[PDB]
């Protein structure tokens, strides 16, 4: 009934989804991000926050 | 000039399919497609920019 | 095989933005004048043959000259690689190169890759 | 016998703001990925040594194998940081860990010391294969293979390293095979 | 990717561009245009035919790597491929994913 | 989604830029071809050059011209950020509705102005 695995086999998945892409990641260039975001505002007046 | 103009007016003749496309939305896709490409082309121009100034 | 995927690219392109320059205004002419001031370069270069062309805490200065020239890297006519990286990692003082899609200008010839694997020590 | 430094981690503050992104594109050997670290880091050849350039103007230094080493290759990036233009200031080249290896050229055994120093020591097969004594009196955490290999850790000054090897060499002499 | 622009295939497109733009012949915006087309094609057409490979060996100087992009700078150093010598005394490697 | 021209964020951003640069000391009136001149982007495309010049700077309900500049709009007293006690001294609207969310970022943290504004009469209560 009982096995013995070392790392879990779904936490080994996610490990390599988290190391290959950060999803927030530089705090950085706030006149280029204001683009980016004035832009999506444009399809919609209203976005949930996530 | 008036070839020009009487090819606009095409494009009012289209715009017409347009609103019966809305009320049975090709115009809305293709905003929402060039809504998509502008965060991508800002990722090329700040990597394209890099590799300009090394090279 | 290296002139053949330029003409190629070459057809394409210009065969591709042609409804462009319609759009945006333009004669066909101005087209051609693009094709032909674009062969022509290449035929002027020389550099392969083409079928168009046929036709104390402060005194740190007390330590200096550590650094090597910078302009020694420039020469603006150093063969120049353009390729894709997919992974690249050095362990120690090794550095390995998976490199992917590249088009390399080696003593003036011109050469292509789907792949390429590197290894150097810095 | 007498242990040898293997790696001394300084902490030097450059004084003022520096903006990395300008940094990484003109210094030669630099790499500034933002998303898997925030700082940059810089390697130099002729002293072996990777320094990672904080942006608020903390710097810290590791790799080099002696502590005048260490403040020279520290100089030696202050010094390119500044050439290329920012106001440069240096401030507290502070020492923070040295690691230090020796061997005692004899076999010990690691289970019979935890028999009788469980207090210190602490021991487990599956997770590591080495012994640790963390001794208090001169803080230091010692690694201790089977083979006879001892790896000294966590020391402010190359004084505390040699004071803690006198100590150990007699107790694993105890111990020996 | 506006990496291969300076490249001789290129810089004689914008060579071509610049003149036509010159003579009014040809003006810019539509130039831009024209780029943005050129980019999307040489990306598309670096990844066709293939078939092609190469192991390179060598002595490193500078290197320096941004957002995604590594250039090096290997020195004194010869590539063979396919039993073909390439002598180089100082080559830049640029590699932009 | 109604009438586009070129890259959105464009009214948003003129607007702001000028909230900006003015605040930042920078002050004189100026035009969307002078904003488009000094932020390199000229090249919008004459039909949205114009778009924004005629609409966009006319659907807006608190921008300002005197003729061919168009002003600032949100406070009708130059951001000084000193010397209000007229306007505070005034006794005929219980000191007219002070607001907070319009001080600050004139030159200076509000926290510098009102320990001046703590030493002088100005009172301030963050209810």
């Amino acid at each position: 009934t009982n096995y013995k695995p070392v790392a879990n086999h779904q936490y080994n998945i996610e490990y390599e989804r988290k190391k290959k892409e950060d999803g927030k990641r530089a705090r950085a260039d706030k006149q280029h991000v204001l683009d980016m975001l004035f832009s999506a505002f444009e399809k919609h007046q209203y976005y949930n926050l996530k | 000039a008036q070839l020009k103009f009487f090819e606009q007016l095409d494009q009012i003749e289209k715009q017409r399919k347009d609103e019966q496309e809305r009320e049975i939305q090709l115009r809305l896709k293709q905003k929402a497609k060039e809504m998509q490409q502008q965060e991508l082309a800002q990722m090329r121009q700040r990597d394209a920019n890099l590799t300009a100034l090394a090279a | 095989t290296v002139p053949k995927l330029y003409r190629s690219v070459i057809e394409d392109v210009i065969n591709d933005v042609r409804d462009i320059f319609l759009d945006d205004g333009v004669d066909e002419q101005v087209l051609m004048e693009l094709k032909t001031l674009w062969e022509n370069k290449l035929m002027q270069s020389r550099a392969v043959d083409g079928f168009h062309s046929e036709e104390e805490e402060e005194p740190l200065n007390s330590e200096d000259d550590v650094s090597d020239e910078e302009g020694q890297e420039l020469f603006d006519t150093e063969n120049v690689v353009v390729c894709q990286y997919d992974k690249i990692h050095r362990s120690k003082n090794k550095w390995k190169f998976h490199l992917k899609d590249g088009i390399m200008n080696l003593n003036g010839r011109d050469y292509i890759f789907s792949k390429a694997i590197g290894d150097a020590e810095w | 016998i007498v242990p040898q430094l293997q790696n001394i981690v300084s902490t030097v503050n450059l004084g003022c703001k520096l903006d990395l992104k300008t940094i990484a594109l003109r210094a030669r050997n630099a790499e500034y990925n933002p998303k898997r670290f925030a700082a940059v880091i810089m390697r130099i050849r002729e002293p072996r040594t990777t320094a990672l350039i904080f942006s608020s103007g903390k710097m810290v230094c590791t790799g080099a194998k002696s502590e005048e080493q260490s403040r020279l290759a520290a100089r030696k990036y202050a010094r390119v940081v500044q050439k290329l233009g920012f106001p440069a200031k240096f401030l507290d080249f502070k020492i923070q860990n040295m690691v230090g290896s020796c061997d005692v050229k004899f076999p010990i055994r690691l289970e019979g010391l935890v028999l009788t120093h469980q207090q210190f020591s602490s021991y487990e097969p599956e997770l590591f294969p080495g012994l640790i004594y963390r001794m208090i009196k001169p803080r230091i955490v010692l690694l201790i293979f089977v083979s006879g290999k001892v790896v000294l850790t966590g020391a402010k000054v190359r004084a505390e390293i040699y004071e803690a090897f006198e100590n150990i060499y007699p107790i694993l002499k105890g111990f020996r095979k | 990717y506006q990496l291969y622009r300076n490249t001789t295939l290129g810089n004689s497109l914008q060579e071509s561009l610049d003149e036509l733009i010159q003579s009014q012949q040809i003006t810019p915006q539509l130039a831009l245009q024209v780029l943005l087309q050129f980019d999307k094609a040489i990306n598309a057409a670096l990844a066709q035919r293939v078939r092609n490979r190469v192991n390179f060996r060598g002595s490193l100087n500078t290197y320096r790597f941004c957002d995604n992009v590594w250039t090096f700078v290997l020195n004194d150093v010869e590539f063979r491929e396919v039993t073909e010598l390439i002598k180089v005394d100082k080559v830049k490697i640029v590699a932009c994913d | 989604s109604g009438s586009s021209g070129y890259k959105f964020g464009v009214l948003a951003k003129i607007v702001n830029y000028m909230k900006t640069r003015h605040q930042r000391g920078d002050t004189h009136p100026l035009t969307l071809d002078e904003i488009l001149d000094e932020t390199q982007h000229l090249d919008i495309g004459l039909k949205q050059k114009q778009w924004l010049m005629t609409e966009a700077l006319v659907n807006n309900p608190k921008i300002e011209v005197i003729d061919g500049k168009y002003a600032f709009k949100p406070k009708y007293n130059v951001r000084d950020k000193k010397a209000l006690l007229r306007l505070l001294d005034q006794h005929d609207q219980r000191g007219l509705g002070g607001i907070l969310l319009e001080d600050i970022e004139e030159a200076l943290p509000n926290s510098q102005k009102a320990v001046k504004a703590l030493g002088d009469q100005i009172l301030f209560v963050n209810r």
